[PDB]
């Protein structure tokens, strides 16, 4: 809870690419796509519809870790 | 030319392609125009799903 | 000479009674502002003056952390000071029970004396000075930033806070001129406060090893 | 100053002998004593009182 | 007011239309209007002509006067330096020798 | 019979507008010869390259 | 007679050049000292000069003089002032993270092999920059673990 | 003549950038292979690959100097003030006096959003808040200005005009840049400062 609220573009970046390789491989998509044929595509509709199923694990340097959502997550 | 600077730190690698540059100002900044010879030879892997 | 000289010992003076003040010990205000008028009433030429002994001081105590402790300034005479002053400066000590003490040498120390003022005594505490660089202020400098050195309590909420060890800490060498200026052993900690280009300050932390 | 000997041609010392200053060789027995003040002065180049600039 | 150059709409420094864009409302407005600049220019440049020729650089009368004059003027003066060097005493600059 | 001008936006940065019914009729038209050599040479023993 | 003269009767030894600068400004025309020598200890230390405003090029005779965070700001002060003599502008926070990294060991590290051997500790990185044979037989023998970090 | 000398400064600039090349090649190899171990942390701290910590805050501040609006500062206050006005200019709300100027702005800074943000910047917006009351307050007693709003000519209004509409807007405005300009954590830091060294 004491990081920054904003979703860094190293996330969006990391976030992106994991969904768009699940869709790739034949995963459920949650925003009822319309003849996109581009899983990057369809990836960044989900993340715009904020219906990702992904929480980000950020990692302290000590060691403690933190789950933030994606819907909890400011977008840009 | 040695293993650490010629083949662990930069090294060759394959589906690339280099060719003379020419302007275009028809195309958005974000946009860059490719040949069909190349694009017929650089080939991107896509899995099939529904 | 007698003009220079004298000049060159009441800011040697004014600079040692600074580093006592910042050192937590006990130091009047008029001890700290000594005009060169001062000076020359209770010594205005070199010859009249006694470096071995006029200039000795030992009302240096720490009255913020005990009054029984006390410390020594020494100003040797001679311009390379050998074994023989160095004993008899412990012996002295020995005979007053003082701890702690500083050698204000004139031009260097010979390196077998450097080494035996290595390997004295961990009881006793002595920190080698030359004059020429007593002549200047470190922390009055503009390039030197304000150091602080924080005790135990500050440093322990300091790992706590960041979730950090010691190690981890930027270090700073023992031989650093402010770590020999404020006399910081292994082990402590010192905030940096940087003056920033805007009124803020960056506050910084290292560790002395 | 540099002095040689007319003798042999070897270049010629300062030395003392049993009554004055002379002159002498190492290779030849020939001396010369000193009989007035001999100088050699060079002037050296005089530092000037450099300009202040800026 | 004012008219478009380099300190407006080229890749100097800052105060750049582009990046007042932005910083302002985002990067596909900035994209949007950089190509929307890169496609109406040069229509406009080439519906109206731009051409440099010969006569574009030549000198004038007034210019070749001021020229031989300045010329005049600046070997005079070179030779009066060379002279005051060579023959007499010249004014030494501070922080250097004669020469 | 070049023109010195700005036409298109296509002669950005030392680019150069070419003409199409100019190019068409012959101008610039070049020719690249190859050399392809090969060696048909006899061996020690007594056989050769057929 | 041929050292005689090239004695020092007055003056720092390491000092072989003063000139004293000017500053015009229309307030007033203040009087500066500029020296091409290799002491600052001593140029501080001599009457009449405020040593509480010298500064100098040299990073080591400030980190040896001054302490190590003068060392800094005096590398941070000049990268900036070397920086805009070309007229080329360079954010602070750049060079403020390289002084940092020069001095965070409590000694001005330099970027060529030693200081680079002596901060880091990865054995492969300090093979492949330079010295690759020495640095992986030094490490064989001392059987040092490098991590993937 | 004056063309073989042109033709020696020529190869002397030639020559020059020919050295230029291979010397700042191996300055850049040399600083990109020193720097590339660091990155920015979670904790805001820059710590090197083996742990230790390198900065407990990136230039002290912790801005992006990507997005550095101004001359090493995140916002040039004066244009976000003139882009607040020009984009929503409120014709339906009186103009704000000086004091109505400070006590709005204190009202909005103490809220909740504005205490993670850093007390420099607020000390800088304070500071400029305060030098548009004074002139705003000078401009009004040059043209005898009431603050009780029934001045017959309204456009004397017109020549420091400020509503709290826009007082709003400007500072989210400017606490929301200052949040978007803060270096995002997992960064490779020292990459970048190698090469911005280097070029
Ligand atoms: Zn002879």
């Amino acid at each position: 809870r004491i990081t920054t609220p904003y979703m860094t573009k190293y996330e969006r970046a990391r976030v992106l690419g994991t969904r768009a390789l699940q869709i790739a491989m034949c995963a459920p998509v949650m925003v009822e796509l319309e003849g996109e044929t581009d899983p990057l595509l369809i990836a960044m509709k989900e993340l715009k519809a904020r219906k990702i199923p992904i929480i980000i694990r950020r990692y302290l340097p000590d060691g403690s870790y933190e789950d933030w959502g994606v819907d909890e997550l400011i977008i840009t | 030319q040695g293993r650490f600077r010629g083949n662990l730190s930069g090294k060759r690698v394959d589906f690339s392609g280099r060719t003379v540059i020419s302007p275009d100002p028809n195309l958005r900044i974000d946009e860059v125009a490719v040949p069909v010879h190349v694009a017929k030879i650089l080939t991107f892997p896509e899995k099939v799903n529904k | 000479d007698d003009e220079e000289e004298t000049y060159r010992l009441w800011k040697i003076r004014k600079t040692i009674m600074q580093l006592c003040h910042d050192r937590g010990y006990l130091v009047t205000q008029d001890e700290l502002d000594q005009t060169l008028e001062e000076f020359k009433a209770q010594s205005g030429d070199k010859p009249s003056e006694g470096r071995p002994r006029r200039t000795d001081l030992t009302v240096l105590v720490a009255h913020n952390d005990d009054p029984t402790d006390q410390m020594f300034v020494f100003f040797p005479e001679e311009p390379k000071v050998g074994i023989k002053t160095i004993k008899v400066y412990c012996q002295r000590m020995q005979e007053e029970n003082i701890t702690r003490a500083l050698i204000v040498v004139q031009q260097g120390m010979t390196p077998s004396a450097k080494q035996s003022l290595v390997d004295m005594a961990p009881k006793y505490i002595l920190e080698q000075f030359l004059q020429q660089e007593l002549l200047i202020n470190i922390t009055e400098h503009e390039l030197v930033p304000e150091h602080v050195v924080m005790t135990k309590e500050e440093v322990t909420e300091l790992l706590a806070r960041y979730k950090l060890r010691e190690n981890q800490l930027p270090r700073i060498q023992a031989g650093d001129p402010v770590a020999r200026y404020f006399g910081i052993k292994r082990g402590q900690v010192v905030k940096i406060i940087r003056p920033s280009e805007t009124a803020g300050r960056y506050i910084t932390y290292r560790l002395v090893q | 100053m540099l002095l040689f000997c007319p003798g042999c041609g070897n270049g010629l010392i300062v030395e003392e002998g049993q009554r004055c200053h002379r002159f002498a060789c190492n290779t030849c027995p020939y001396v010369h004593n000193i009989t007035r003040k001999v100088t050699n002065r060079k002037y050296p180049k005089l530092k000037e009182v450099d300009d202040v600039l800026g | 007011s004012g008219s478009m150059d380099k300190g407006t709409l080229g890749s100097g420094s800052k105060n750049n239309i582009f990046y007042i864009l932005l910083r302002d409302w985002g990067q596909n407005e900035a994209a949007d209007a950089m190509s929307r600049l890169a496609r109406l220019a040069p229509v406009y440049l080439s519906n109206r002509g731009f051409s440099i020729g010969i006569g574009d650089v030549t000198p004038g009368q007034g210019l070749l006067k001021a020229k031989y004059e300045l010329l005049n003027a600046g070997y005079k003066k070179c030779d009066e330096y060379i002279e005051a060097l060579n023959t007499g005493k010249l004014q030494q600059q501070p922080g250097c020798t004669a020469e | 019979t070049v023109a010195v001008m700005s036409y298109s936006g296509y002669d950005i940065e030392d680019a150069l507008v070419l003409n199409k019914a100019s190019l068409d009729r012959g101008f610039g038209r070049c020719l690249v010869y190859k050399n392809a050599k090969c060696t048909l040479k006899r061996y020690t023993n007594q056989t050769f390259d057929k | 007679k041929e050292d005689l003269p090239k004695v020092v009767v007055q003056g720092i030894p390491e000092v072989s050049r003063a000139v004293i600068h000017i500053d015009e400004q229309s307030g007033k025309e203040k009087y500066k000292l500029l020296v091409e020598g290799d002491n600052l200890r001593a140029v501080m230390a001599t009457h009449g000069v405020k040593g509480t405003r010298t500064t100098s090029n040299n990073t080591y005779e400030v980190e040896k003089t001054l302490g190590i965070e003068a060392a800094r700001t005096t590398i941070i002060n000049e990268i900036q002032y070397t920086m805009v003599n070309h007229g080329m502008s360079i954010d602070r926070r750049h060079v403020m993270l390289l002084s940092d990294l020069m001095t965070y060991k409590g000694e001005v590290l330099g970027i060529t092999r030693f200081g680079l051997a002596k901060m880091k500790e990865s054995v492969l990185m300090l093979a492949s920059f330079e010295k690759t044979a020495d640095h992986l037989f030094d490490a064989a023998y001392f059987g040092q673990k490098d991590s993937v970090c | 003549t004056e063309f073989f000398f042109h033709t020696m400064a020529g190869r002397e600039g030639l020559v020059d950038t020919a050295v230029k090349t291979a010397e700042t090649g191996y300055m850049q190899r040399r600083l990109v292979k020193s720097l590339e171990d660091l990155c920015s942390q979670y904790d805001l701290t820059v710590r090197s690959s083996t742990g230790d910590i390198i900065q407990f805050i990136y230039g002290g501040d912790g801005l992006d100097p990507a997005a550095m609006e101004g001359k090493d500062e995140p916002l040039e206050f004066k244009r976000v003030l003139d882009n607040i006005k020009a984009v929503f200019p409120c014709p339906s709300e009186p103009a704000l006096s000086k004091n109505e100027l400070i006590l709005t702005t204190e009202s909005i800074m103490k809220k909740s959003e504005f205490l993670c943000c850093q007390d420099s910047f607020l000390q800088e917006i304070k500071k400029f808040i305060k030098g548009v009351s004074e002139k705003i307050k000078k401009t009004r007693d040059k043209y005898g200005i009431n603050d009780n709003g029934t001045t017959e000519p309204r456009v004397l209004y017109q020549l420091d005009r400020i509503t709290p509409t826009q007082v709003e807007k400007f500072l989210e405005t400017c606490r929301d840049k200052y949040m978007r300009a803060q270096m995002e954590p997992g960064s490779a830091v020292g990459a970048l400062c190698a090469q911005s060294i280097g070029e």
